RNA sequence: ACGGAAGGGCACCACCAGGAGUGGAGCCUGCGGCUUAAUUUGACUCAACACGGGGAAACUCACCAGGUCCAGACACAAUAAGGAUUGACAGAUUGAGAGCUCUUUCUUGAUUUUGUGGGUGGUGGUGCAUGGCCGUUCUUAGUUGGUGGAGUGAUUUGUCUGCUUAAUUGCGAUAACGAACGAGACCUUAACCUACUAAAUAGUGGUGCUAGCAUUUGCUGGUUAUCCACUUCUUAGAGGGACUAUCGGUUUCAAGCCGAUGGAAGUUUGAGGCAAUAACAGGUCUGUGAUGCCCUUAGACGUUCUGGGCCGCACGCGCGCUACACUGACGGAGCCAGCGAGUCUAACCUUGGCCGAGAGGUCUUGGUAAUCUUGUGAAACUCCGUCGUGCUGGGGAUAGAGCAUUGUAAUUAUUGCUCUUCAACGAGGAAUUCCUAGUAAGCGCAAGUCAUCAGCUUGCGUUGAUUACGUCCCUGCCCUUUGUACACACC
């Protein structure tokens, strides 16, 4: 299954929350956003973070979303 | 000489594994730890990290005098191709080894049980740990078998980052009655892990935005 | 142990000017390195100057690490009949 | 050591590392015979020490 | 006045490939420094010493296999050099982990 | 905590759908049992039985028949220089060129003897006295604390109907909010880089030097340096890449899930390493100079040496190997891997040259190794033949005779080769194991062990499927609900 982890939603929250102007419904810039902005010490983690912060971005344009 | 190069690096394992052994079991009541065992040109200097180092040197330097001539004597350097040296260890309040030697001394010294295990703790994590560690398995006074775990602050157990922050130890404590084990885990801070990563992988720090003060209509400087 | 007194004085002589002794953990050698009798006769020869004091004893890893005690230096100032303030491996070398 | 004694276990621990740190903080500034061995051979090596006279019939 | 192109071979080895590189980077940034002329790092195979035991100091239980390794690495660099840095480059960029070898020659 | 109550779940150590089997046979191998001088011993549901790395000819070794030695520290006391004690040639003796013992009579010189005390070793007992380690529960998903809510209190809520996930993984509901351990993150390995740094210990193209065949230029080789260039393949440092992306179905349009495109890769990317709290009288004192206490300690339970035994054979059990053939046996012939290892104060990995039918012998030789063995020219496999369904040329047990190698030693046959002998077994009753993709199954190889010995194990690559992609029927476990007079907790 590919339910994410607390953390990658976790932080996903707190970007939406404070970097919605930069940010994008695309990963790859979000992702190099996530490098300049925050500090995550795996390559891995900080896709699965952008990759779920792009994710959320992309639907919050169609309607919010709680949290 | 000539030996192979597979058989040469599993070789100096080994020699390293019996000088810490020899060691360890040489200089308890100087609080031993590890031995960081350094060739050059010309020499092979392996330095002692006690905490006691004068009783190491002794009377003016006899029995570090000493120590060589065994370890010489032994593995067949000639005399001065081979040299030691004391190193009080930075702060033994974050190595294991250093603390289960302690509750060992402890214990064998007629110490409260949770008196020594509590207060060895209590010396860790004021020498500024993370988290720390304290299992007595073994038997006391009565006859069944008992352990207990002694821990405070904040541990890890699971992946690499335990190879990398975790410190741990076991020391078997000889009493009238029988055998108790000692088992010390420190747990050190990642912030000033030095020479290495610099927190746990689980960690992500956001960078905190700004006030921003907009409007203003457009406008130029010029230079 | 039973032992002929030559070979006492070989090894008595040796610990004295050395201070340190080792031998490994093997009987049935009849020469060790260096000290030119029987290991046996090295071993046990220090295990009796061990059990009166005078020395002490270490194992690890098959290797018996013996050290000569200030009591035992005395003792062998004795047998030696060597003058107080004789020797042992307590010079400290040249200039090293 | 029973549940009941607690208090005065942890306590004695923790002035027990009140002690641990006093030594560990005062041991951060606190407070010839020669003639060697081989040398004393060579040194009494000036004989008169033996005798030797035998082999006949 | 001294002097003389050698042909030089330095083989370094270790366990510890981070002071390793740092050794052998080290090596051919400084003597390329100050132009000598070279083979730069070869890596020959990490070749990997594997070791399979059982768990178990006795006999029962599942029959857990388990597998240790040490990892050797290996590398080497030809210098073309004087008697005078040789021997500088030998004494210096020491290291307690990696094992520097300084052979000669051309057979 | 437990139930021989109730409702839910999870999983190829469960079934479904199938594959390959074992169960039958011959032998290999463990276990029992019998026998025995002794056949050393641990362990007996999963979680004992090709396990103790347990492949025992000596050793190992613990067992049996016997023979030596003290390596019995130290302290006191005794003997005692008029010699405390030590050794032995020959003979007898003994398995023995053990002065074990004896005769006989030298030697030795304070080292020992004797006695008590105290030690000491022991693969002697105790794993129901312990450490440590390991196995199991566990192919699991659980544990805890701050602030708030409830409660006199132990406590509880958080930590939950539901949905979702491999996961207390999440969404969502919500007197809870917001966090930590564990899961995840992490790490290792296998996949992708014509981008980056390079290579005579890896390799390519050109060129020389040169061979053969064609000749019209061509084609297939030789040549550890005759030079020039490169880094696609090889190697390994550094980065990059993937986040289930894009699109779309689907569901509380929530987490998710399913399909299509793209992509080296989209089942936790495949596979592992790591792994919380807790439980067990699980196993291990026979790994340990880890260890308590018991035992024993000179006609020894110490040690060593000589020989046998662990392999003993009416039979019961388990893991295995090999087969019952025609998708085959045989004989030529093609000819292709990958993980490994390998010799210093030494005899390891071994090319090539002879000799030999073979096993092997012999002379040299390269290698402490990406450099030499080795392109490990491995095996199934592919082809062209022979045989023709007949226990047949399927099968190769048992057995005779011979030649070799290891080793001080090969008898009870270490293993290797040759001739001969040619058994059962014609697909296996009740039962029962394992498994979902480069997987299963077939097939070899390297490493462990190892003087010699793999029908074992650990990894490896080669060939390469059929059937699922579901469920709760069987079994196992997990969870709530519930009863308890259990709490040393249904032993
Ligand atoms: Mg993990
Ligand atoms: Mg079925
Ligand atoms: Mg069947
Ligand atoms: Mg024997
Ligand atoms: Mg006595
Ligand atoms: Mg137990
Ligand atoms: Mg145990
Ligand atoms: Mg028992
Ligand atoms: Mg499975
Ligand atoms: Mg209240
Ligand atoms: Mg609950
Ligand atoms: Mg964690
Ligand atoms: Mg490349
Ligand atoms: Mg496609
Ligand atoms: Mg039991
Ligand atoms: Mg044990
Ligand atoms: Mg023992
Ligand atoms: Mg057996
Ligand atoms: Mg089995
Ligand atoms: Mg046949
Ligand atoms: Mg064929
Ligand atoms: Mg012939
Ligand atoms: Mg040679
Ligand atoms: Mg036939
Ligand atoms: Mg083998
Ligand atoms: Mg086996
Ligand atoms: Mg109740």
């Amino acid at each position: 299954g590919r339910v994410r982890t607390k953390t990658v939603k976790r932080a996903s929250k707190a970007l939406i929350e404070r970097y919605y102007p930069k940010l994008t419904l695309d990963f790859q810039t979000n992702k190099r956003l996530c490098d300049e902005i925050a500090t995550i010490q795996s390559k891995r983690l900080r896709n699965k973070i952008a990759g779920y912060t792009t994710h959320l971005m992309k639907r919050i344009q169609k309607g919010p979303v709680r949290g | 000489a000539l030996i192979s190069k597979k058989r040469k690096l599993v070789a100096d394992g080994v020699f390293y594994a019996e000088l810490n052994e020899f060691f360890t079991r040489e200089l308890a009541e100087e609080g031993y730890s590890g031995v960081e065992v350094r060739v050059t040109p010309t020499k092979t200097e392996v330095i002692i990290r006690a905490t006691r180092t004068q009783d190491v040197l002794g009377e003016n330097g006899r029995r570090i005098n000493e120590l060589t001539l065994l370890v010489q004597k032994r593995f067949k350097y000639a005399p001065g191709t081979i040299v030691l040296y004391a190193e009080r260890v930075q702060d033994r309040g974050l190595s294991a080894v250093a603390q289960a030697e302690s509750m060992k001394f402890k214990l064998l010294n007629g110490l409260a049980i949770r008196r020594a295990a509590y207060g060895v703790v209590r010396y860790v994590m004021e020498s500024g740990a993370k988290g720390c560690e304290v299992v007595v398995s073994g038997k006391l006074r009565a006859a069944r078998a008992k352990a207990m775990k002694f821990a405070d602050g904040f541990l890890i157990h699971s992946g690499q980052p335990v190879n990398d922050f975790i410190d741990t130890a076991t020391r078997h404590v000889l009493m009238r009655q029988g055998v108790l084990g000692i088992k010390v885990k420190i747990m050190r801070d990642p912030a000033k892990s030095r020479t290495g990563p610099k927190a746990l992988p689980d960690a992500v720090t956001i960078i905190e935005p700004k006030e921003e003060e907009p409007i203003l209509a457009p406008s130029v400087k010029d230079y | 142990m039973l032992m002929p007194k030559e070979d006492r004085n070989k090894i008595h002589q040796y610990l004295f000017q050395e201070g340190v002794v080792v031998a490994k953990k093997d009987f049935n050698q009849a020469k060790h390195e260096e000290i030119d009798t029987k290991n046996l006769y090295v071993i046990k020869a220090l295990q009796s100057l061990t059990s009166k004091g005078y020395v002490k004893t270490q194992f690890s890893w098959q290797y018996y690490y013996y050290t000569l005690t200030e009591e035992g230096v005395e003792y062998l100032r004795e047998y030696l009949n060597l003058p107080e303030h004789i020797v042992p491996a307590t010079y400290i070398q040249e200039r090293n | 050591g029973d549940d009941k004694k607690e208090l005065s276990a942890e306590k004695e621990a923790q002035a027990d590392a009140a002690a641990e740190i006093a030594e560990d903080a005062a041991e951060a500034e606190d407070a010839l015979q020669d003639y060697l061995n081989q040398q004393a051979n060579n040194q009494f090596n000036k004989v008169p020490e033996a005798k030797k006279v035998e082999l006949d019939a | 006045q001294q002097q003389q192109i050698i042909k030089i071979r330095i083989t370094l080895t270790s366990t510890k490939v981070k002071q390793l590189e740092n050794v052998s980077s080290n090596i051919v940034k400084n003597a390329e420094q100050h132009n000598l002329v070279k083979k730069g790092p070869v890596r020959l195979p990490t070749k990997v010493l594997k070791i399979s035991t059982r768990k178990t100091p006795n006999g029962e239980g599942s029959k857990t296999w388990e597998t240790y390794e040490m990892r050797i690495h290996k590398r080497y660099i030809d210098l073309e050099a004087p008697v005078q840095i040789v021997k500088r480059i030998t004494q210096i960029t020491i290291e307690p982990g990696v094992d520097v070898e300084v052979v000669v020659a051309s057979n």
